[PDB]
């Protein structure tokens, strides 16, 4: 049902995306969520539920001000393409009929703080989508 | 409390240490005359009864104390010190690695994302050193990680006294290697020196400290020209399914400049030379962890 080959390529450009920028209340791709191999031969949708989760709640914050603002990104920065990258693989994700969409200057601290966690989100969702490509592909 | 069980029979006394400093207060308890208290082994008696009370001021204080009965030990109660001065612990027992940061005394590293690990620290002391390792993932409630016990590793020379390396290898009990980690595991290693006490913790998540084991069976096969065919493997210890968990690759022909190129195959295509040897390491593909160790294999 989904792209596999598409949903790879974009999440192996998020990964690296991620790691050029950056060189409690946060979803996860648990051990219950289905996302290992085993997970995803018995059913895929529980946990590509989870990675569109996961992709539309990074992709709110890199939208929001806390990176709109100052201190300015610098012109040539991997956010941009950070922010349009995972809305292209969110994209992919959602199915027809499905609708899954649903104060002190040193937050910097915070910017780091979430590309941090979302280094590590998109690293799993890569690993979910070149295995799902080698395996669940025609 | 400023004292508190570490183990059976040994307590830890918590001392705010400056000039002049009071020390604390502890009472004994023995586990009903001739009750007689002495410290180390002397036969100087400095107390009667089930309880002893006494003034913990320095390191002459601490010790092994045993109640005595009619010339009978019945018990006995080891005191020691962890030494507060101005706010900061003491830590002089472990060595300051000081990398990646500073106070970096315990280091950590998984060769796969199966929840195993092994930790390691330094010294300079030889004797009277004792250890003691616990792990958790989390804090607030800690999930189960076992560790082994706290053995000396090896022994370098640097500068003119020696180094002593010490190891522990650890399991996390219940280990999911592909969710996504939210909360670090904490190694927590507590230090005794004779009568001085002290702990070092470190936490980590296990996809930061991810070191891959070397390529094996690195393997050359020349054309014809100076072309050859190289090829390697996965290392053993490394987390399958391999289509999962996949690993990226850095080649590199060297002589004693540098070629370097980067790819996701197990196989490459170089130019080789006179005394030059290929070389090839494995990173995480899709987490920048550490880089593996060379393998290599000299051309011709
Ligand atoms: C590394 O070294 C550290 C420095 O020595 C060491 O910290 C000390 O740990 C001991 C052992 O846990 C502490 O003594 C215990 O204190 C307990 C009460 O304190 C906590 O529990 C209460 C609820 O039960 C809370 O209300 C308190 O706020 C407190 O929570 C604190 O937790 C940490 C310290 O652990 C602190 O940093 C936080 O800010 C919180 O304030 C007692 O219950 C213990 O008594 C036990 O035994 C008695 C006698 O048998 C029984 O009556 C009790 O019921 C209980 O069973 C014990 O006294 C000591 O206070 C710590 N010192 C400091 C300065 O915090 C640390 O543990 C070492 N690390 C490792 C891994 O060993
Ligand atoms: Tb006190």
């Amino acid at each position: 049902s989904p792209a596999w080959t598409q949903c790879q390529q974009l999440s192996q450009k998020l990964c690296t995306l991620a790691w050029s920028a950056h060189p409690n209340d946060v979803p996860h791709i648990q051990c219950g969520d289905g996302c290992d191999p085993q997970g995803l031969r018995d059913n895929s949708q529980f946990c590509l539920q989870r990675i569109h989760q996961g992709l539309i709640f990074y992709e709110k914050l890199l939208g929001s001000d806390i990176f709109t603002g100052e201190p300015s990104l610098l012109p040539d920065s991997p956010v941009g393409q950070l922010h349009a990258s995972l809305l292209g693989l969110s994209q992919l994700l959602q199915p027809e009929g499905h609708h899954w969409e649903t104060q002190p200057w040193q937050r910097l601290l915070l910017r780091f703080k979430i590309l941090r966690s979302l280094q590590a989100f998109v690293a799993v969702a890569a690993r979910v989508f070149a295995h799902g490509a080698a395996t669940l592909s025609p | 409390l400023e004292i508190w069980e570490l183990k059976k029979d040994v307590y830890v006394v918590e001392l705010d240490w400056y000039p002049d400093a009071p020390g604390e207060m502890v009472v004994l308890t023995c586990d009903e005359d001739g009750i007689t208290w002495t410290l180390d082994q002397s036969s100087e008696v400095l107390g009667s009864g089930k309880t002893l009370t006494i003034q913990v001021k320095e390191f002459g204080d601490a010790g092994q104390y045993t109640c005595h009965k009619g010339g009978e030990v019945l018990s006995h109660s080891l005191l020691l010190l962890h030494k507060k001065e101005d706010g900061i612990w003491s830590t002089d027992i472990l060595k300051d690695q000081k990398e990646p940061k500073n106070k970096t005394f315990l280091r950590c590293e998984a060769k796969n994302y199966s929840g195993r690990f092994t930790c390691w620290w330094l010294t300079t002391i030889s004797t009277d050193l004792t250890f003691s390792v616990k792990s958790s993932r989390g804090s607030s409630d800690p999930q189960g990680v076992t560790c082994g016990a706290a053995t000396l590793s090896a022994e370098r020379v640097r500068g003119d006294n020696k180094e002593y390396e010490y190891s522990v290898e650890c399991q996390e009990d219940s280990a999911c290697p592909a969710a996504e980690e939210s909360l670090p595991i904490e190694v927590m290693v507590d230090a005794v020196h004779k009568l001085k006490y002290e702990n070092y913790t470190s936490s980590f998540f296990i996809r930061d400290i991810i070191k891959p084991d070397p390529p094996k069976n690195l393997q050359l096969k020349p054309l014809k020209s100076r072309q050859v065919e190289v090829s390697w493997e996965y290392p053993d210890t490394w987390s399958t399914p391999h289509s999962y968990f996949s690993l990226t690759f850095c080649v590199q022909v060297q002589g004693k400049k540098k070629d370097r190129v980067f790819t996701d195959k197990t196989s490459a295509t170089v130019i080789c030379r006179k005394d030059a040897s290929i070389s090839v390491r494995a990173q995480d593909r899709y987490y920048s962890s550490s880089w593996s160790e060379w393998a290599s294999v000299p051309c011709s």
